[PDB]
């Protein structure tokens, strides 16, 4: 549960999330 | 903590331990191959440790340290000034004073929790110095971004200029 892992999985968050408003 | 200077850098805490022209320093505490005049225990007061780049004699040319290079007592260090202009590869140590995204929304402020709710609290990485609403890239992405105070944009990638054109 490092700081790295944490905020690695945040961008995946960032980024899943911007494909799915993407994903009309 | 900080591992870049401001002014003359008196109160520089970083750990660069090399000179501009590559020599490794020596250790503030060592007396070979230099006697140094500014050593720890002449000094308490000015971060004198390790072999790191320090400026204890308020020097107008910044942080320095004794080489060890016998023939070279000492030389200035080659350190990163605070903020920015501009930013080197993907803005890992990007600490400028951009905030605002490609598109020329506002950023949200890194401690403000409106209009999005967000993990990138500054108080959990504290290293990553998300400050007020400045663009950064804490967190390997393609460059500096920012979540948006727009409702409807999340984040956005920011636009900052390269160091190198």
């Amino acid at each position: 549960l490092t700081a790295d892992a944490e905020l690695q999985r945040l961008k995946n968050e960032r980024h899943e999330e911007a494909e799915l408003e993407r994903l009309s | 903590l900080s591992e870049c200077k401001t002014g003359n850098g008196k109160n520089y805490r970083g750990t660069m331990s090399k000179t501009k022209n590559g020599i490794t320093c020596q250790k503030w505490s060592s007396t070979s191959p230099h006697r140094p005049r500014f050593s720890p225990a002449t000094h308490p007061s000015e971060g004198l440790e390790e072999n790191y780049c320090r400026n204890p004699d308020n020097d107008p040319q910044g942080p320095w340290c004794y080489t060890t290079d016998p023939e070279k007592r000492y030389d200035y260090c080659d350190i990163l000034e605070c903020e920015e202009e501009c930013m080197h590869c993907s803005g890992e140590n990007y600490d400028g004073k951009i905030s605002k995204t490609m598109s020329g929304l506002e950023c949200q402020a890194w401690d403000s929790q409106s209009p999005h709710a967000h993990g990138y609290i500054p108080s959990k990485f504290p290293n990553k110095n998300l400050k007020k609403n400045y663009c950064r890239n804490p967190d390997r992405e393609l460059r500096p971004w920012c979540f948006t105070t727009d409702p409807n944009k999340r984040w956005e990638l920011c636009d900052i200029p390269r160091c190198t054109t």
